[PDB]
């Protein structure tokens, strides 16, 4: 079973033989105090700002303030067991983080190192955590789908490959389930998943890794773990090192999906790191440039254009174009949208999604608010068929809110509002999904047509989710090859609207809700 | 739950090679303590001193 | 060796000679007049000088007075020794009886358990009472949190789930009062002498009298008796009488250490003082640790940083409004935001599901048309809108239940409900099944049944 | 004991500590107004025997001391939600 | 100059049917006070093991408070309200 | 620490004394001001609130062997802005400079034993042509190295002690 | 030679130790190695002895205290004229498009003073846009300034896209685009828009996006202001287009914290007023040459009282706001009317027509706006039938303002319209009369000319 | 499969006491740069076996 327990043996003793007797030569610096993780170090004349700055033991630290006669360095770890006097050597290293294909599947905290339990990591080499994004004349505009599964999202605010898109809202609003199902329905569409874990307890991420394993999802995601009890940088540094680990990805042409949880608790370790190296706090005590925080690291996310590939390939791929997808997760108070850390990341992606407390509670989950939610990609990311569907059902599903808010007392309605209230409200009541539930394009498709073309009408609103249920298992037993042809190639033509036509009369007569 | 035993057994694995560097470092410190030499101790100084 | 040099409230700096300067949370010691005082170093200053904050009176401490180093951090006596008795935040009895006959001390500092040792469970533990277990169930071994203002009850809920979850758990039990009434503690030890279980729980005091580090660090010693019980395999239950009062003490010292404010002048570290505090409190696959804590919300204030951070670390939340209260309703569950990790209908099946969404969705739809109420009156209101009103205010009068603990406050005896019973009892109001009956028959009756029996008598 | 306007004790407070330059948190007050009024009012309990005997030194047996206390505090257009109150 | 005594007042029996400044000075015309020695100002209050259960009465004379708001010896009892009122 | 604002009083006495040909004396002054400054009764006067005039007068009273034009001078300027607790550190600023100006530099070295005049003479001739300044090495062999020899000068700091290569060693786990 | 020393680096911040007769002056450039790449520094001021505070125009990482720093005695200068048509550039005026060398035959320093006030014109020469509501409420007018104020994803980049592809195309002359603290994939995609079309050839980009260090985003809109200036000061007509307008006080903010400033207002820096009327008050059409100018400004929160949107207000000569709670019923342009305004909008200019329309709707409007609060408690039966034909032609008005684009058909799916002053005048006049009452709310939605809204009320 | 490696662990333990002999190359080759003379060759032994 493990006869290796004498090969291991060799393994150590090789590297005896890969050991170097050469001296080297390293700057050095003493610490002069040691507070709440914050470190001030005399000397060191030779340390550049960010650099990894080597502690007593394996610990490191990074060098922020270069300050005169003093550096002030956050240590990345438990600061306990430092102490005044102790000597420090500066190296010439920036953050790096393992990264590359064999990284599926495993956990790992911000520094690379796997918690998961599964053994060292497999890996192709190591990547530096801060990097630049590509420039305007790298990049190619976006034009392909990533599909939540939800249909509210997927129809209303569609996501494209290389599109930043917010999810805000209150807390237990359902964020981080709409973002672990997009993570889950990815399992088959070859998108590879990243999620990074700012500030949530270990036991909920327990739980999350535990639900993607129950599915298929686990063996084709990443998980960075920065939980609340670690030190304030390793979880500031989180979210660069899973974009890192994103990049990868990216630029050997391959199309990644990032999910950032909470960057609210990331910006309030930078205001904890910041106050701490006493620099001076702007406006809600945050320092000025977490706005350049949040925009640096979320514009690398981008599709870049084949050129850029064979460039960084060095001709090994040509051809095909990378991408990677950025799902932030802001958390509102209130629904406040004022605050300094919503403000600038809405201000930043190309869009934001909505949920709302009041929605949830009335039973519409997911509680996407349709008017103020917005995607600044639009029906460029879309399917055909779906772009056709939901073009007119957003704006539609909005003004029917607005009608809803004019008519709640008027007792005469025109036949027009009577049928734009209906429908608004069949369409609102159509749009509910349940948890770990993603329906393919062919069936949010097909349900879009059956309220588009009016089928809904007769059918009474609490009947409407078994019709929709019974619809869909009867295109799926009787109609099969339709739907084969819908999810591949997501086409759209006369024919294939006759086709959906016949199959609503057909469904709508013979069958039973 | 294959996949998993695989997985306890490589962590074994990597726990065995942990348990065998420390001990070995350890008693490479004594073999240094007990075959140490002052004509040694000087090749050492003037090879680090001849590439300074 | 050492000599004070600055005494600044509860904080005391010392010098000491350079190659003698003490660790990072090292306890010391320093004679204050007739008695013994512990400092705790919190940071490492420049030229051997250390900041420290006592663990006790800081009147009377001159400038220059000797201080002696111990090498160790405060350690608190741990195990079977430490059930049925009352200790100090330093470990020492408060009690009068003798000497803790400790075998072991443990370090009240400790590491998080890592992401591998983590268990997951979903055995729903059952309460009696109809609001909690309908609307925020929560399992075994999870965390529970009671979020409310001044007043609203928070300390009579944790009393009544003490009474109902000891029934049918067996095992060891922790209670750390932080910051709290020290009446409350004595009347809670005489009521444990009396029922005879005092035998089985171990009761860690700071009460808010104490110093502001006493209040700070008391929480540690709990969790670190609660995690020596839970190594050695066994099932716990650890109840924390304010959690907000430790992140109250840490604002309190945080100013006199040099750090500069944030937010509302709370600390800075707030969100990491309170992770590694929440973060040890987990079940474990060695052992299990379920948890209730009450969450002191200041001002009425939900948005404030401090229940803010809070929210995250809990699975089940139980949020109490003075709004309720004042209507007489209790307990003063507000059912719009309490919510649990537990309400899935894998685990809690369908039926449960469905009756607590319909509770949710009347109740919401009663808020959106109170607002119209107010200015039109009811009259207005379209026939199934009355009927939505009528229903919601039977369904807010069911969810009030007497205490066997509020007896002395109601007089009426108390009742515990049965999950099935209550479910049942939910369903049947929503299908319309009693809309013959008034409102003040669902008020504080245990079940449907003893609703329809006064509804007799009205 | 009757202490009368313990608010206008928290406003003094205030005063001697915004004037020592201490941070202000909610409103103005500092965060260790609730410290103050926490070791004024918990003073006031009641004792049992046994504390009697052992500071009085066994002067007085059998006899439980207690100290009753009605602190005022009064509020802006009867908002009971304030800070202080 | 310091002097060595953290700071005290004068307490006792004595004290009753006199206006005091709270340094324990008098502030009425009727002479210096009778007392029976100092005491810290600054105090912890009894702990938990030597506080006992309230259960004795103090009537005040109001009906409405004496029946829906006991009073009881060792209490704190908040009254709270507008101006004037 | 007055580290950085001992600085510019250092530069300019240092130039002074440049500009007249006098650095000994300056810094045999500095030494002496730097030690009346550690007298306990002058700590607590220092550290009372006097005015600065009456605090300087007091101070040049308890100096008899300063160059009173340039020396009382600098003590003035120091008083006017509380500055005089910074005089051990300017003293150390002071040596740094002349040190810098005269192209020399102080180098540790740490062994498991003492070196031989061969060894030494081989380090110094490297170390000054690695820091082009003439150099003077000093020898503070340790109880702990059993091997190897340590070198350090400025912080720059080259290690070949055998404790270093084991922890380095074990480093590779 | 190299003279100074680097001897702080905190965040962007830079601090350099020169010789203390060599103090470099204030906005002078810097230069220094960042290992293998080389820095620019800009001087901010000059404080104690030799000491000059500089912002970083690039990435801090990496620098060391003690680098050299080469004192160049001049400004940030960038290349100007014909050679900037057709290329991107960054900042410092280097070229990121890899189409190769600028080629320049002049340079000019980004900062100079303001046109006196002799220089000033007065031309204002009426523009159409095509657009209902702007050509109605707000007339453009020749060497005018414009701003489009709204809050994020309200429709500012769009809007100013279908401007650009109105006027710019038929403007027959050159025009540049400061892309201010712009999204990357905007502007490449504007790029790839302008090549397609081919019109590239007439118009000079300069980029500065969001993850740019803070001084880049704070001092590119200068580097677009004096190409402009440059082909203004030849005499010719030339369009400027800012992305943003805001991003640049943000940037303001986020370096005058370290540079020593105390802060104010809801956390500006002090100077906001200052550096604003700086940068705008270039921006001018003098004797020689007019400048037209479109600048999108981001409202945070959609709060106009914010001293950033409430100090630019000053500035401009037409005011176009864009609210979310108009775009929240997904009609776009999302102008609104009663806040909109221009200088223009006066008989004098416009012709009676035209002021009587504009002030006819405004009036409507705002009865509306009034009548809706009784509506939305009391309901529609409680109101005069005069207030009932009221709400009815305010309801059909406001549907009448909404245009679908043709650059927006990705978003919508449906043909762009373009209308004519005239036409939209004769529109409003009849929608404001009897003409019109019979047809539905919905007739009027996104259609264009009044002409063709009873076609979709015979449709509907 | 987790009480088969248990008992493989007990297994082990063999292989790692005896390599643990093999530590005359990690201190020894490194510090002297020679081949050197057995001096521990009593201490090799008693290391392996003190050791584990
Ligand atoms: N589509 C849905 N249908 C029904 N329940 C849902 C749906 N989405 C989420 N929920 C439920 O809502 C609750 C909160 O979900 P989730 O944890 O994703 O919220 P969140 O906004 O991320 O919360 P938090 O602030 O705690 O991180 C859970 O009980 C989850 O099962
Ligand atoms: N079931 C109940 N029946 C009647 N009254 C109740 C009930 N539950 C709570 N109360 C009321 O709650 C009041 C305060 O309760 P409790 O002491 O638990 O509050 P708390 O939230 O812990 O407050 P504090 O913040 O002051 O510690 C009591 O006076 C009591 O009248
Ligand atoms: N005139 C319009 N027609 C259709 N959609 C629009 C229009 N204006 C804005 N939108 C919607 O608003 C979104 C954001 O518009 P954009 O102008 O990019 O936002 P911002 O004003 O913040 O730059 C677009 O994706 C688009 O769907
Ligand atoms: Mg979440
Ligand atoms: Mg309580
Ligand atoms: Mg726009």
């Amino acid at each position: 079973m493990q006869l290796n327990s004498t090969e291991i043996s060799e393994l150590i003793k090789q590297r005896i033989a890969q050991f170097n007797v050469v001296s080297e030569a390293h700057n050095e610096g003493t610490i002069v105090s040691v507070s709440d993780g914050v470190i001030r170090i005399h000397g060191l004349a030779d340390a550049m700002q960010g650099e990894m700055i080597s502690l007593p033991g394996n610990r490191y630290a990074i060098a922020l303030n270069l300050e005169r006669d003093s550096v002030g360095a956050v240590v990345m770890g438990p600061y306990a067991d430092l102490a005044e006097g102790m000597k420090v050597k500066a190296t010439g290293r920036i953050l790096e983080v393992p990264v590359g294909r064999g990284l599926l599947g495993r956990v790992v905290n911000t520094l690379g190192a796997p918690i998961d339990g599964k053994g060292p990591l497999d890996h192709d080499g190591f990547s530096a955590v801060e990097a630049i994004a590509p420039g305007v004349i790298e990049r190619q505009s976006v034009d392909q789908p990533v599909q939540t599964g939800y249909k509210a999202v997927d129809s209303m605010i569609p996501i494209g490959r290389g599109q930043r898109e917010l999810i805000i809202g209150d807390r237990q609003t359902g964020k981080t389930a709409l973002a672990i199902d997009a993570i889950i329905n990815q399992r088959d569409s070859g998108i590879k998943a990243i999620y990074v874990a700012i500030g949530q307890k270990a036991s909920t991420i327990s739980n999350v890794v535990r639900k993607l394993e129950e599915h298929g999802a686990l063996a084709n995601t990443i998980v960075v773990v920065a939980t609340a009890s670690e030190s304030a940088a390793l979880q500031y540094l989180a979210p660069y090192a899973g974009a890192a680990m994103g990049e990868y990805f990216r630029d050997r042409g391959e199309d990644a999906l990032i999910i950032y949880d909470d960057l609210s608790k990331q910006a309030v370790a930078y205001r904890q790191i910041s106050l701490l190296l006493r620099r001076p706090p702007g406006r809600e005590a945050f320092p000025g440039d977490v706005f350049y925080l949040h925009s640096r690291l979320l514009e690398r996310a981008a599709r870049v254009n084949a050129e850029y590939v064979e460039a960084f390939t060095k001709g090994e791929v040509k051809g095909k174009t990378g991408s990677l997808t950025a799902l932030p997760i802001i958390e509102t108070q209130a629904g406040d949208v004022s605050a300094f850390v919503p403000t600038n990341v809405i201000s930043i992606t190309d869009g934001q999604i909505f949920l709302e407390t009041n929605l949830f509670n009335a039973g519409i989950r997911p509680a996407v608010n349709p008017g103020i939610s917005v995607s600044r990609v639009g029906g460029a990311a879309q399917t055909k068929i779906m772009k056709k569907l939901s073009g007119g059902i957003r704006t539609a599903l909005a003004q029917y809110r607005e009608l809803a808010a004019f008519s709640q007392f008027a007792s005469d309605l025109d036949d027009a509002t009577r049928k734009q209230l209906d429908h608004g409200q069949k369409v609102t009541e159509l749009l509910k999904q349940k948890q770990y539930a993603p329906m393919s394009v062919a069936q949010q498709s097909l349900v879009l047509f059956a309220a588009e073309r009016g089928y809904l009408a007769d059918v009474e609103l609490s009947k409407i989710g078994s019709f929709e249920a019974a619809l869909l298992a009867y295109v799926d037993r009787d109609h099969a090859p339709l739907m084969q042809e819908i999810n591949q190639t997501g086409g759209y033509n006369d024919e294939i609207e006759g086709k959906l036509k016949g199959i609503l009369d057909s469904f709508k007569a013979t069958q039973s809700w | 739950a294959q996949a998993e035993i695989e997985a306890e057994r490589k962590r074994a694995r990597e726990e065995l090679r942990k348990q065998v560097a420390i001990l070995a470092v350890a008693g490479a410190e004594k073999i240094i303590e007990r075959s140490v030499d002052e004509a040694a101790n000087s090749d050492i100084v003037d090879k680090l001193v001849a590439e300074l | 060796t050492g000599k004070i040099v600055q005494v600044i409230g509860a904080v005391v700096d010392v010098e000491f000679p350079q190659d003698a300067v003490p660790r990072v949370y090292d306890a010391l010691e320093v004679q204050n007049g007739n008695e013994r005082l512990v400092l705790e170093v919190q940071q490492q200053l420049g030229g051997g000088i250390v900041r420290t904050i006592a663990m006790g009176s800081s009147d009377g401490l001159r400038r220059g007075l000797d201080v002696k180093d111990l090498e160790h951090p405060i350690e608190v006596p741990v195990g079977k020794a430490t059930l049925g008795r009352i200790m100090n935040v330093l470990g020492e009895p408060v009690d009068m009886k003798g000497e803790i006959g400790e075998e072991e001390r443990w370090a009240i500092h400790r590491a998080a358990p890592s992401y591998e040792e983590l268990s997951n469970s979903q055995e729903l533990l059952e309460t009696g009472i109809k609001v909690i277990d309908l609307m925020a169930p929560f399992a075994k071994g999870g965390k529970v949190g009671l979020f409310g203002g001044a007043g609203v009850g928070k300390t009579v809920n944790m009393m009544e789930l003490i009474r109902n979850i000891a029934i049918e758990h067996s095992g060891y039990s922790v209670f750390a009062g932080v910051g709290e009434r020290t009446r409350e503690g004595n009347d809670f030890y005489h009521e444990m002498t009396d029922s005879n279980v005092i035998d089985k729980v171990s009761l860690v005091y700071g009460q808010m009298n104490e110093p502001p580090g006493n209040r700070l660090r008391v929480a540690l010693t709990g969790l670190t008796m609660a995690e020596k019980f839970r190594d050695e395999g066994r099932d716990v239950l650890l109840f924390v009488d304010n959690i907000y009062r430790y992140t109250l003490a840490g604002t309190e010292v945080s100013a006199l250490l040099g750090r500069m404010p944030s937010a509302v002048g709370y600390q800075p570290t707030l969100a990491e003082e309170m992770g590694v505090l929440q973060e040890r409190i987990t079940s474990t696959k060695t052992g299990s640790i379920t948890s209730v804590q009450a969450v002191y919300v200041p001002a009425d204030d939900l948005t404030d940083p401090s229940p803010a951070t809070t929210f995250a670390h809990l699975d089940a939340t139980v949020v109490l409004s003075r709004q309720i209260a004042s209507l007489g309703i209790y307990p003063a569950v507000d059912p719009l935001d309490s919510t649990s990790r537990q309400l899935d209908p894998l685990v809690v099946g369908q039926e449960h599901y469905d009756t607590a969404r319909g509770v949710q969705s009347i109740l919401q739809r009663y808020q959106e048309l109170k607002d119209i109420i107010a200015i039109l009156g009811m009259d207005e209101l379209s026939e199934e809108d009355k009927l939505v009103v009528a229903r919601a205010r039977k369904i807010q009068r069911f969810l009030s239940q007497p205490f066997f603990v509020a007896e002395v406050f109601t007089g009426s005896p108390g009742k515990y409900v049965s999950l099935k019973d209550t479910i049942r009892g939910f369903k049947g109001i929503m299908e319309g099944e009693y809309d013959h009956l008034p409102e003040q028959a669902f008020y504080m009756v245990g079940s449907i049944e003893e609703a329809v029996e006064k509804a007799k008598k009205l | 004991i009757i202490y009368d306007d313990l608010s206008k004790q928290a406003v003094a407070y205030r005063q001697i500590s915004l004037l020592l330059r201490r941070p202000p948190g909610r409103e103005a007050f500092p965060g260790d107004v609730f410290y103050l009024h926490s070791r004024l009012l918990e003073r006031a309990a009641r004792v049992n025997a046994e504390y009697v005997e052992a500071f009085t030194k066994g002067e007085v047996k059998g006899k439980t001391g207690s100290l009753t206390a009605l602190p005022i505090i009064e509020t802006q257009a009867g908002d009971v939600s304030a800070f202080v109150p | 100059k310091a002097t060595g005594r953290i700071l005290e007042v004068p307490v006792g029996r004595g004290l009753l049917g006199r206006v005091v400044n709270t340094l324990g000075a008098p502030i009425d015309g009727k002479g210096p006070l009778d007392h029976d020695g100092f005491s810290a100002v600054e105090a912890i209050a009894p702990g938990v093991i030597e506080r006992q259960s309230v259960d004795q009465p103090v009537q005040t004379g109001y009906k409405a408070v004496d029946s829906m708001i006991p009073i009881g010896r060792g209490q704190r009892e908040l009254i709270i309200g507008d101006r004037q009122t | 620490e007055f580290i950085t604002v001992a600085r510019p009083y250092a530069k300019a006495a240092f130039d002074f004394a440049v500009e007249h040909q006098s650095v000994e004396r300056w810094q045999d002054m500095l030494a002496f001001a730097a030690e009346v400054t550690k007298n306990e009764q002058m700590a607590e006067l220092l550290s009372g609130a006097l005015a600065p005039e009456t605090l300087a007068e007091s101070f040049i009273a308890v100096a008899g062997e300063q160059l009173d034009e340039n020396g009382q001078n600098l003590i003035r300027v120091m008083a006017e802005n509380g500055r005089l607790n910074a005089l051990p550190d300017v003293l150390e600023q002071f040596i740094h400079l002349r040190a810098v100006s005269e192209a020399t530099a102080e180098v540790d070295v740490i062994s498991a034993a003492a070196l031989s005049e061969q060894q030494l003479a081989k380090i110094s001739a490297a170390m000054e042509k690695r820091l082009s300044r003439k150099v003077k090495l000093n020898a503070k062999i340790d109880k702990s190295v059993m091997a190897g020899v340590i070198i350090r000068a400025g912080d720059m700091v080259i290690d070949g002690s055998v404790r270093g290569r084991l922890e380095r060693l074990a480093d590779v786990l």
